[PDB]
């Protein structure tokens, strides 16, 4: 039998030394599933909210005892006895039990942990790999990774207005050569940043360096010379991916580029982005404009939608309603998918199916407070949308995903293919 | 995502499987209506006589399905005049595209709904996840293609291969999970069949004694080669919950008159291979309305059904018990069970 | 580290288990010698008549064991004829402390090696991991405490509970893993027992036909209530590999003369419960030298041994076949096996 | 059956972006075990040797294709068919097959991976937890964590001559309160280092901060200030552990403290350590003297052996022979245990058993290049060692061990004992 027998939760620590909820689900046949919830935002009006105690005598205020107790009483007596192979049933049961649109009463972490643990238990019951449980097809696409090499203004004191710079090794026939290229370029970038007399000692939350660069041009040129110093040609083997997250330096309708001491409007901001577009092998602009400036987003999709890929993270917050509004208004041509932002697996599948039928490309993403669970690699392989954003090559919470991808690539030897440059559907 | 249609069809089959215990003799049908990339409908056939999956899916949405897409695991019924056809509801709703997993198993009905939909310009695709949708409906597909019931054989045995126990024993060779599985198979099946010897020895009632939302007591069949003795204290003579039918080849006049007074219907069939004609009995059950049949207990009945190759699936309840000249059976305890091509079992107690 | 003595005794038990197949009728004994916190010696008992575990451990370290500690699974022998006394070797080598898991199972010998060791001032501790060391040596402990052999019951049966196939089939209801397990049990056991009917029907040779280090053919016992017929083509009459003993209650004069000419030894025992006296047979087996007994095949022999409570452990080989009124077996295929209090099995290939 | 059926190897990446060997072992009964080898030293004279390709066209020069091929051919055809429940037989089989004292021919990584994977497969075959498979007793001791908070000499350029400063939360009744104390003190230490005008940009390899402190006294005072400001009393709840590793600044018989610009002999160096010993609640000095200066080690054990715990890492390199020599000469007070420094599990058990019978305390250690495997937590619980050194609270390869310890202490709820201050056996 595949009915749920036991649901248990406990308070563990994530990759940043912060409490988080970890859930175990045991079925009647003995199948066991385990799921940890990466940390997300505990306040807002758009995303699903995360419940925390707010006790100063506890960890800082971040104890998650209320979420664990809510699981162990309410969700355990609600979802006990349901068939674990019907994900819609458990998901809608938790949604109806909670009774709020933003999951305030029970918290999104509890619900997401229960759903992921149930999915893993069901996959173990059928004796299947998790990506084959999610989607059972013959031919699979291996994701193209974006590797966060340089961190910027929000993550460090750099005098850099940009947030993240990434390398995309898209000129290879297999995932193994792409991973080798990423590793070699990371090491050569460390050596190059050392040679130019920069502070390199240390590492960020996502494994990327945060040197005190003078400008964004210097960062891009350093990345390009690290690419060409490691034996690979820029523009043919390694491309550049951007992440401004321009909500930080937007005030009163003006984009404030503090690194160059400029105040730009929208159309000239797109002009700057285009100058970069035919200046460098840059094909990605994630959150290149604010989430409140939709007119500029429409302009950007009009005049740059056929030259690069425009990604929206704060714009769509993994929400089917906002994504549908963006589709009917014709804004952007990609979406960044985060599991924690919506709270259930079925709504994530609905959002990515909407993006797939709209013609967009999906990018499975990670969070800052990551755990040892490697579910996003299986998620990216299963849905055959080959692009992933799972950090750089510098720490185990970012290396476990690439190790899982290597195991998948070797266990699907004939039936796994790597779409190197064809994975960027922005031209023709 | 690149396999969106397969995803929606898999969700449709999950919705269809939601009605596992309560739909016979009607099949398992799920339905999903998708418009603008968002699923706004859900439907599944849950009980016999109620609304079909397409109607149950399209009534709740009103008329917001204009221009949507339908994922339906079975061909919609058109020739069935008992209720307004699901094709009519689909056409009035305004669905542009209909995707069907399998055609209808009946050859005379197969293709009629597809053509009737394609007259109105609806786009019809048939063949997505066909094997899974045919395996989900194995009972209905077998009954429609063959016009004979689906047969389940289920019995319990000890570690040395004995089904029955010695006189005076507790007569329990099964645990609670076997009890639950047995009553679930009783709820699913449309009939229950035992032998005369099992009736005179155990005196069983073939109802359902666990918790199901809709309790569906199967029709009772009592197989007897010769009918000479009728007992008043038999529990199968109570017609309050279900119906009891006596299958026989030679029946006494007194027994026939007693059954006519009691209201029990008897079936007279020829004799073949030391039994009644089982093929004729299967044909008659198929004609009268039973879709699936369950055979429980009795070495004679089980051996007769096995020897004619009429069984489609098996169930065995093996307990750690040794059955011998002991008046009480001696319990055991398993130590190593290594499951492979052939089960290898080790027992330490006793 | 806090439980070092338990660690060393666990290592000694692992070395003892290293000699699982080729030690009967001798027991399973390991040995560790530790000096200055470093293990410099290792020993286990393998083969009958070779060096004992203590001698094997202490012959490599001629003089480096002075003042060491010994972890020995079983109490060292004092006057037994298996080997020169290991207590003497321990005393001469200079062991300061001896730790013993269990005492010797024989009451007439238990507690004398300990006294001999404590005469010389050696520190003796007895009782560390005693239960595991008694479970590891279950056969020898049972044989020494009871003076009756340890007995295994092993048979193969189909899904419907039939042991013997119909006349004409391949006579195979077992796989290769069952073959390997059967021959390993044959190598372990000191005897093999079948019935007269099994030998008549199958004509089996009860040797060992697998690739292992040392082949130890079991002693053959043929049980026959009445001996009147002797066949020249029997495979058990060949005495080149093992020995054959006929157990009977009534034997013909011509049969006795033929057996005397052939060199086969017969045992005459009284009749009890439609069989020969099995308790007297077990006593004679214990007296003559057999330690382990293996009973394979034959519904009569197995039923005789089972209902009289002789059997100590069981082994069942269940295959997915149906054996009922057909010359060829109807091969099945399992779909899912749920192992719990009672095994629940599902299969459909018929 | 528990005989080995299949042995397979892979080149995966560790927490530092460097290749390492992963081994999967499958038995005849279907039991599966998986083991990853943390990166060690690839050259030396008294340590087990690690084999690397030395190919510049590959990753940098460090790829493990030779080790993987050596596994897949030689070790796979050597250990196939052996009983997985006999660890000693398999280990000595590999030792005899390799035929060298430092495991030069096959590499220590291959042998360690095969042994650990075999142990995991055997534990899974018996349906037992790994710590309960290693040692099956009733009462278990939860380890006291030593948590790295400051990294100095080799790990950063911050003119601190001592390598590591660590906090020991030993004043609590359970492991959960100790972990909460570590978390709160870590966060308050970050806040204090920010408030003093020190750059805390990034995190180190072991999860600890590497600020530009002026002296070691400043480091210890900052740690004590963080303890006081986090709500706990120094000397009763939180003690301090040290890691000088004086092999770096020992030349020509002189201990050169570059931070204070001093050259000291041995005797004044132990005098400085003693001044620290009754200056601060410091109870540990790991590698307090050089590994070639055994006379100073004997004098240090003579006149500081009953006041603190003396730990030797480069002194004994997890070697039974060198440890036996140190015992017969009466040197040091504890030993730090690393798995890959000897290459097999049975030799590790022998070393810890010798340390236990000699009266020493054992500390299970981690390494710089770690994987997602959590062997050392189960190892520390199983052998009832009351100490562990598994890094700080900043990374998943350092947090997974603490999560495993939390799961263990709730699984053993009645039979788990936390020896807070009694775990330091140095007095009476």
């Amino acid at each position: 039998s595949s009915q749920i027998k036991q649901v248990f939760a406990r308070q563990i620590l994530d990759s940043r030394g912060n409490p988080t909820v970890e859930v175990d689900v045991v079925l009647e046949s003995g199948a066991f599933g385990r799921a940890a919830v990466p940390s997300g935002a505990s306040t807002g009006i758009r995303e699903a909210l995360e419940l925390r105690d707010g006790n100063k005598a506890l960890f800082l205020g971040k104890s998650v005892y209320k979420a664990v107790e809510n699981v162990n009483t309410k969700i355990a007596q609600a979802v006990k006895g349901l068939d674990a192979l019907d994900q819609r049933l458990i998901d809608k049961t938790m949604i109806e039990l909670d009774g709020s649109e933003n999951k305030k009463n029970l918290g999104a972490n509890a619900i997401l942990g229960v759903s992921l643990a149930t999915a893993r238990a069901a996959a173990s019951h059928l004796r299947k790999p998790f990506y084959r449980y999610l989607m059972d097809v013959k031919e699979y696409l291996m994701p193209v990774p974006m590797m966060n090499v340089i961190n910027g203004g929000s993550h460090a004191d750099n005098n850099v207005d940009m947030q993240e710079f990434m390398i995309v090794p898209a000129g290879f026939d297999t995932f193994s050569e792409a991973l080798r290229c990423g590793t070699e370029v990371f090491h050569t970038l460390k050596k190059v940043l050392i040679a130019d007399g920069y502070s390199v000692a240390g590492v960020g939350d996502e494994g990327g360096y945060a040197p005190d660069l003078p400008s964004n041009e210097a960062a891009i040129e350093a990345i390009l010379k690290a690419v060409k110093e490691a034996g690979y040609e820029p523009g043919k083997h390694v491309f550049i991916a951007l992440d401004p997250a321009s909500s930080e330096f937007y005030k009163d309708g003006k984009y404030e580029l503090k690194s160059e001491n400029k105040s730009l409007t929208s159309e000239e901001m797109i002009d700057y982005y285009a100058a970069w577009v035919e200046k460098y092998p840059i094909v990605s602009i994630e959150d290149g404009l604010a989430e409140e400036d939709w007119a500029g987003w429409k302009l950007l999709t009009e005049k740059l939608g056929n030259k690069v890929q425009l990604v929206g993270d704060d714009l769509f917050v993994t929400n089917p309603s906002i994504l549908a509004k963006g589709i009917e208004k014709g804004i952007a041509n990609s979406i960044l998918i985060k599991l924690n932002q919506i709270g259930t697996l079925t709504e994530t599948f609905e959002a990515m199916a909407m993006a797939g039928q709209a013609g967009y490309t999906c990018v499975v993403s990670h969070r800052s407070g990551e755990t040892s669970d490697t579910i996003i690699a299986d998620l990216a392989v299963a849905t055959c949308s080959g692009q992933i954003k799972t950090g750089s090559l510098s720490r185990s919470d970012r290396i476990a995903k690439y190790n899982q991808l290597l195991r998948i690539e070797e266990e699907l030897g004939e039936n796994a293919i790597y779409p190197g440059i064809k994975a960027f559907v922005f031209n023709s | 995502m690149k396999n969106i249609d397969k995803y929606y069809m898999q969700q449709a089959l999950t919705l269809a499987n939601r009605g596992r215990l309560t739909v016979s003799p009607n099949p398992m049908v799920g339905c999903i209506i998708v418009k603008n990339g968002a699923i706004i409908s859900e439907g599944w056939h849950e009980t016999v006589g109620e609304a079909h999956a397409e109607v149950h899916a399209l009534i709740k949405v009103g008329d917001k399905a204009k221009g949507a897409t339908a994922y339906v695991t079975l061909e919609p019924c058109c020739h069935h005049g008992r209720t307004p056809p699901c094709t009519d509801t689909i056409i009035k709703a305004g669905i542009k595209k209909v995707i069907i997993a399998t055609l209808d198993p009946n050859p005379k009905v197969a293709g009629k709904g597809v053509e009737r939909l394609k007259n109105a310009g609806i786009t019809v695709e048939v063949g997505l996840l066909e094997k899974q949708a045919q395996e989900l409906n194995k009972i209905f597909f077998h009954y429609q293609t063959t016009k004979k019931p689906f047969v389940y054989a289920k019995w319990a045995m000890s570690l040395d291969g004995k089904i029955a126990v010695n006189d005076g024993d507790s007569k329990k060779i099964s645990s609670h999970q076997a009890f639950v599985n047995t009553h679930e198979l009783r709820n699913i099946c449309d009939a229950i069949l035992i032998g005369k010897q099992t009736l005179i020895d155990d005196n069983p009632s073939l109802d359902v004694r666990i918790n199901i939302n809709k309790i569906k007591h199967p029709t009772r069949f009592i197989l007897a080669n010769h009918l000479t003795t009728i007992n008043h204290n038999w529990r199968v003579l109570d017609q309050r919950h279900a119906k009891t039918i006596f299958v026989c080849s030679k029946i006494s006049a007194q027994v026939a008159t007693k059954l006519n007074q009691l209201g029990i219907e008897y079936w007279l069939l020829p004799q073949s291979q030391h039994q009644v004609c089982l093929d004729t009995l299967l044909e008659k059950m198929g004609k009268i309305g039973i879709t699936s049949l369950l055979v429980e207990g009795g070495n004679k009945t089980l051996n007769s059904f096995i020897n004619q190759k009429l069984v489609n699936e098996f169930y065995t309840y093996l307990a750690p018990v040794i059955i011998a000249d002991y008046n009480p059976k001696q319990q055991l305890s398993f130590n190593q069970i290594s499951v492979r091509e052939d089960i290898i079992i080790n027992s330490c107690f006793k």
